């Protein structure tokens, strides 16, 4: 046997980065009771097969690290060095300081004389890093002291992804998952660096291309995804609708699109009102003085039945497929190559090689992330490349679909369950002042007189109702919906979200601030704001694995401690392999994973750390008292414990939820105590609860389907890998969703060599069916109001046809589209000076990251492998641009926008080169945002001093991806 | 005995290859910085058995050839590095006659390191200037004898790294050349006939480095 793995023991895990969800065997010591020895690839999972990148293959340094937080530590008010302090003293104080700050801020009723029931004065950042279990728990706990500022990565990553996919498809997920890469004929990779960002995934992406597929990267760069890709185009920042919308035009000029699928299947026949225009780069309705757009000129013409109009012959000038077409017919080649860079030659190529698979029997995926999502046109980046997917027939086969790829582990689940400001769990609309009664919440959710048209949301009641028994199961969902606290009708949603916190926070408006897995000094655009504001609370909580550029703050760079009144409590908690709970991966996938060591030195997993915190709370307000202390003292803690410690186990079953009384649903017979087998089992009436609805199926009687490790498969699912067995996904194991647009009238396969479903002997065979009911007789997109795939999208801030606008700061003064420069909609704050055509910064500005480091850095920077591979800042320019600047390859340069400045080392590379944008050379600046102040020696700060505090009005998330700055020659040492 | 396929047309230079082996000896990382390139450490060391380099190299129209190369000893038929330590003192290095790893042992302390190093055609071995021991690749053998993956084959996504039996592996060579030349036609085999590390080259093996074939 070998020497290092002899006396220890073997359990399974799941990799603490990305989304992928790779497998992972952990070797602990001493049988169990000792620490780490070893981790590696688990060779059975059905993703990684036993592979790892270097972050996975490096786990073992993250965990056994000396440089990780051993206990509490404490930093009293214009202190510059902390106080070792005990548990029970950190979170008996911490309780004590929630108290006061709710009491002095809690608002029962807003202005307008509406109950709000909310606290004003704390905001909580994080964590997609944190397990389902202790996500859920986390924000319950957050909304049961009332908090509405409850923000976390999602809000500035995929947080465009949801709206623009839900108005497209009805669902803002990724449609398919990893292994089912492998089945497509069209690999498109374009706003993402898939082999350093989502390594594992080439091996799927390889294998597609083993099998005939097409491999195509559409980056500003030339990338280590490029390398192994057939095609590759450069395409400046900010220029991807041009790029979409010309594909767009190729595809209906060329009469390239799927004529029966368009037909039935998308909203393509749909009647567009009298009232829809476009001039100029303005949709009909715009209030030029609100910057606000009147959605109401944009509403359907309806028949009498309350049903959407439909010509079938596609003939009605309103015709959504025909006011397509007119849109779109401004995106000529000449015009897309003059305003993206990209040559007419290298258009001609991607577009003919995509269009390709409007094919039946063909299937093209598109590959997306950062790259399309941080900009003021993010959600309008992803709807255009939705709409490509549906002219082509790909949204729901196999070797299909839009894969966003989601970022950080379980930032699927942490969305999930609620983490964002706007949002219950299960993705219900947390409620706004006018919503006074459940009743008026529900009468929201939009209803339709289709009888094809599934609506699967007016079952909203049901899952909303379940939610509050979840939370207070001794009290009606009438009575139990006023303990949660309200947002402000009037105001618009990005108020509450992640950018307005902090110009908040930088006013004095906040005294409290739980930054929780997050390192937002770092990870928040425009971070010197971030650093400064952060001075103006009373107090902050960082929760996390080592000390960091948020912890430690007030010792920054240009900062005195002597200045800063900030109380600081750092609490460690534990790392991945060191508890028990389930993550959610890009293909939502529900993954259970064990603890290998025993937490290290005073470490404490997250869930013990907030039901400990709330305890407190809550034993504080039953002594003394204070502002509307029910929804603390009701809230239903105890099912969240057993053994005197959080139980991830009982927390995923009541997610999962169970009936409170013997009851008859759906034409079945359920006796009190039983889990519910799904969704569709749920009742409004209070006989059953539910933490979240889309785990409604994910632990049932059978047991923790999660924790399934079945290979197990009928043929027609090994043809395109859906693994069933493995664990479980949501919604109700729908590995492929909208699978249901994968089949005719009849329910034949488009693609029979790779069916997703088929009818077969009066059954769905292959994988679950994305909607129950017999062929023909329903829409395919059940999430859908009027169940179809939307092209046109009318719900959408800044419209409902993708248009292109100028990032906030771009190289160019004029947009050859229309009069409208920017966004007109744009979520900017006043006085935010922005850099347009301005001398002092006239180069283009980008933020990405390399394979060996992770998000800020916090974690990678203290892993010495990682730090060995990846040692400083680099800052990434052509050949071109370092001839103008006299930069040698090497070299030190100084990298400054409006907002800040920082040194990084040149790397000079004919991987970057000159935008030909309206014949004049614009070059780009590149920067990883993987640094900071604190470690390693000599390693750098975020580029994310240089990064604006404006994005996009849907969801509020920063243009990261598109800036502009200057960079110098250094001549110091 | 035990054979390496690298092909590297699939490499991403990811680098979990070169991670993964210093997890699996537990090794110190070097003292590094950015002098304008990815590649990191610069070189193989006493303490980095495996480093990935990079190279840049032109094509025609958009882009580059971006030319990847995870190092390290080759595990030769005939190890001339083997020749020259047994002029100094035979079982400094050692053939194990079942896996065909060639194996350093402490007695390397005892020999002229340069000489060793000097002897090697593709530069592989490095010495610990304070104790005079070399390091070097050695073929995960602990793991191998005990019928696992080397680290490094065992972590690859992309299918770049293959392991198991010379028959088996010369077989998946050939197939994979035949294959990749049709999207480079430039791509070659590293020594087949004398190495257990055969690599498949897009183009010219020294464009990947210097000392890449003999
Ligand atoms: N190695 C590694 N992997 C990670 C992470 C990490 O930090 N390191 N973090 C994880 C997280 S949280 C996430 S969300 C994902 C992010 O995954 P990615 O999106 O891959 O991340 P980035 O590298 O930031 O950006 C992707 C690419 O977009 C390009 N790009 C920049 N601007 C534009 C633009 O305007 N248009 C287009 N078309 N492309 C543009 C950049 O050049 C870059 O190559 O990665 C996840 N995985
Ligand atoms: N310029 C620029 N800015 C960006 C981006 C960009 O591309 N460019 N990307 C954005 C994106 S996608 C994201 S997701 C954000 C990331 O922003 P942040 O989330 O602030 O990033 P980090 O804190 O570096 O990474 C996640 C944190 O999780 C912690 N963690 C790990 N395991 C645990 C655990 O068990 N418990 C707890 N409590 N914490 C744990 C790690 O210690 C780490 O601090 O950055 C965003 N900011
Ligand atoms: S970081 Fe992502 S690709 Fe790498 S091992 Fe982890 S899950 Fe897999
Ligand atoms: S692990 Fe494989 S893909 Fe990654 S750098 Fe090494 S050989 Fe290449
Ligand atoms: S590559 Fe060099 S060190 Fe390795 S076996 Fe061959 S001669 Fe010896
Ligand atoms: S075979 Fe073993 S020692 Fe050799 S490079 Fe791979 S992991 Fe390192
Ligand atoms: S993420
Ligand atoms: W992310």
């Amino acid at each position: 046997e070998l020497q290092k793995l002899q006396w220890a023991k073997q359990t399974t895990s799941i990799c603490c980065y990305c989304a992928v969800g790779c497998g992972l065997i952990v070797h602990t010591a001493k049988d169990g009771q000792g620490r780490a020895v070893n981790v590696e690839g688990d060779p059975d999972h059905p993703i990684n097969e036993g592979s790892l990148c270097p972050k996975g293959a490096s786990i073992f340094q993250l965990g056994e690290n000396d440089q990780r937080g051993t206990q509490p530590l404490y930093r009293a008010p214009f202190s510059d060095t902390w106080k070792p302090v005990t548990w029970d003293f950190a979170l008996t104080e911490i309780a004590k300081r929630i108290k006061k700050t709710r009491d002095a801020s809690f608002t029962e009723k807003n202005a307008a004389g509406d109950l709000v029931n909310r606290t004003e004065a704390i905001a909580s950042f994080g964590s997609a890093a944190m397990d389902n279990e202790e996500c859920w728990a986390y924000g319950n706990i957050l909304r049961s002291l009332g908090l509405v500022y409850i923000e976390h990565q999602a809000r500035i990553x995929h947080s465009p992804t949801v709206p623009a996919l839900a108005e497209s498809f009805g669902r803002g997920a990724m449609t398919n998952h990893w292994n089912d890469l492998a089945n497509s004929d069209c690999i498109l990779i374009m706003g993402s660096n898939a082999a350093e960002n989502h390594p594992i995934a080439f091996k799927w992406v390889l294998r597609a291309k083993d099998k005939g597929a097409t491999l195509i990267h559409v980056d500003p760069r030339f990338t280590r995804t490029s390398a192994r890709c057939d095609v590759y185009a450069p395409i400046r920042s900010g220029a991807d609708i041009p790029f979409l919308g010309g594909l767009i035009k190729y595809i209906l000029d060329n009469k390239l699109y799927f004529t029966d699928y368009v037909r039935e299947y998308t909203n393509a026949s749909l009647i567009v009102g009298e009232k829809f225009s476009f001039k100029d780069g303005l949709f009909s309705g715009y209030d030029a003085a609100n910057k606000k757009y009147d959605k109401s000129m944009w509403a359907f013409e309806l028949d009498a039945n309350g049903v959407p109009k439909r010509d079938p012959a596609l003939k009605h000038p309103r015709c959504v497929i025909n006011l397509l077409k007119k849109h779109y017919e401004r995106y000529n080649l000449d015009k897309v190559a003059a305003i993206t860079g990209t040559s007419k030659e290298q258009l001609q190529q991607v577009y003919k090689a995509y269009a390709a698979t409007g094919k039946p029997d063909k299937a093209g995926t598109i590959m997306y992330a950062m790259g399309w999502t941080q900009h003021s046109v993010g959600v309008q980046n992803i709807r255009a490349m939705a709409m490509i997917q549906l002219l082509l027939g790909n949204i729901g086969v196999a070797g299909g679909g839009v894969n966003a790829l989601r970022g950080e582990s379980n930032v699927q689940g942490s969305t999930d369950q609620g983490l964002l400001a706007h949002i219950w769990p299960g993705y219900n609309p947390v409620p706004n002042s006018k919503a006074a009664t459940l009743e008026l919440y529900n009468a929201a959710t939009p209803q339709s007189k289709d009888p094809m048209s599934v609506n699967w949301w007016q079952n909203r009641p049901k899952y909303v109702a379940s939610y509050l028994k979840a939370l207070y199961p001794d009290e009606e969902p009438a009575a139990a919906y006023d303990y949660l606290p309200r947002i402000d009708a009037g105001r618009k949603l990005t108020d509450y979200f992640w950018l307005n916190i902090f110009e908040k926070m930088d006013k004095g408006e906040f005294k409290g601030l739980f930054a929780w897995g997050m390192n937002p000094a770092c990870g928040g655009a425009n971070a010197n704001k971030n650093r400064k504001a952060m001075g103006k609370l009373e107090w902050l909580v960082n929760v996390n694995l080592f000390e960091n550029e948020t912890s430690s703050f007030w010792k920054g760079p240009g900062m005195n401690p002597a200045e800063i009144g900030t109380e600081v409590f750092f609490l460690p908690c534990c790392v991945s392999i060191e508890k028990e709970g389930s993550v959610a991966n890009s293909g939502r996938w529900m993954q259970w994973r064990y603890r290998g060591p025993k937490p290290y030195a005073e470490t404490k997993p997250d869930g013990d750390i907030m039901l400990d915190m709330f305890k407190k709370v809550r034993e504080l307000y039953a002594k003394e008292g204070g502002a509307y202390p029910a929804p603390i003292a009701k809230l239903n803690i105890a099912d969240w414990e057993e053994h005197n410690e959080f139980s991830p186990t009982k927390v995923a079953k009541l997610m999962n939820g169970y009936f409170l009384k013997d009851t008859e649903v759906g034409g079945k017979q359920f006796k009190k105590g039983q889990q519910v087998p799904s969704f569709a089992f749920l009742t409004a009436d209070g006989s059953t609860c539910s933490g979240n609805w889309l785990h409604a199926g994910s632990f049932t009687d059978a047991g923790n389907l999660m924790a399934r490790r079945d290979k197990t498969q009928t043929p027609e699912q090994a043809r395109i890998g859906l693994f069933p067995n493995w664990s479980f996904c949501w919604p109700v194991n729908r590995r492929i969703l909208y699978n249901r647009a994968s089949v005719d009238k009849t329910g034949k396969p488009w693609n029979p060599a790779k069916a997703v479903i088929e009818w077969k002997d009066g059954k769905w065979v292959g994988d679950v069916v994305d909607g129950g009911g017999d062929p023909g007789t329903k829409h395919p997109f059940i999430m859908q109001t009027h169940g179809f795939g939307a092209l046109y999208g009318p719900g959408r801030e800044e419209g409902p046809f993708p248009e292109h606008y100028e990032p906030l700061e771009c190289p160019v003064s004029k947009n050859p589209f229309s009069k409208q420069l920017h966004n007109p909609v744009a979520f900017q704050i006043e006085g935010e000076k922005k850099a347009v055509a301005d001398p002092r910064y006239p180069f283009i500005g980008t933020t990405y990251r390399v394979t060996e480091h992770w998000q800020t850095g916090l974690m990678t920077r203290r892993c010495a492998w990682l730090v060995e591979a990846e040692p400083q800042i680099f800052c990434e320019i052509s050949k071109e641009l370092a001839k103008l600047r006299g930069i040698g390859n090497g070299d030190t340069v100084k990298v400054s926008s409006l907002r800040g400045a920082l040194e990084a080392v040149a790397i000079v590379t004919e991987r970057i080169r000159p935008f030909k944008i309206e014949g004049v050379d614009v070059h780009m600046v590149g920067l990883p945002w993987h640094y900071g102040w604190m470690v390693p020696k000599n390693g750098g700060d975020t580029a994310n001093l240089l990064t604006p505090s404006a994005g996009d009005p849907n969801t509020g998330i920063p243009e990261t991806k598109a800036f502009m700055v200057d960079v110098r020659k250094v001549w110091s040492h | 005995g035990k054979m390496f396929f690298v092909d590297l047309s699939r490499c991403t230079a990811c680098r979990g290859c070169q991670i993964a082996c210093k997890q699996w000896k537990n090794l110190p990382a070097e003292e590094t910085r950015n002098t304008g390139s990815h590649q990191n450490p610069p070189d193989l060391s006493y303490v980095t058995l495996k480093t990935v380099r990079f190279t840049e190299k032109s094509r025609k129209g958009p882009g580059i050839d971006w030319l990847f190369f995870p190092e390290q000893c080759r595990h030769c038929v005939e190890p001339p590095c083997k020749g020259q330590a047994d002029v100094d003192l035979e079982g400094a290095v050692v053939k194990d006659e079942t896996t065909g790893a060639v194996l350093f042992t402490e007695l390397t302390a005892k020999v002229d390191g340069e000489s060793v190093r000097s002897a090697c055609p593709y530069d592989i071995p490095r010495i610990d200037p304070v104790t005079k021991r070399l390091s070097k690749c050695d073929m995960c053998n602990d793991r191998v004898q005990n019928g696992l993956l080397p680290a490094c084959v065992k972590t690859c996504p992309t299918g770049t790294m293959n392991f198991g039996d010379e028959q088996e592996m010369l077989a998946l060579a050939e197939k994979r050349l035949a294959e990749v030349k049709k999207t480079y036609p430039g791509a070659v085999l590293g020594d087949p006939n004398d190495v257990r590390v055969v690599y498949l080259f897009t183009r010219d093996p020294k464009d990947f480095y210097e000392h890449a074939v003999a």
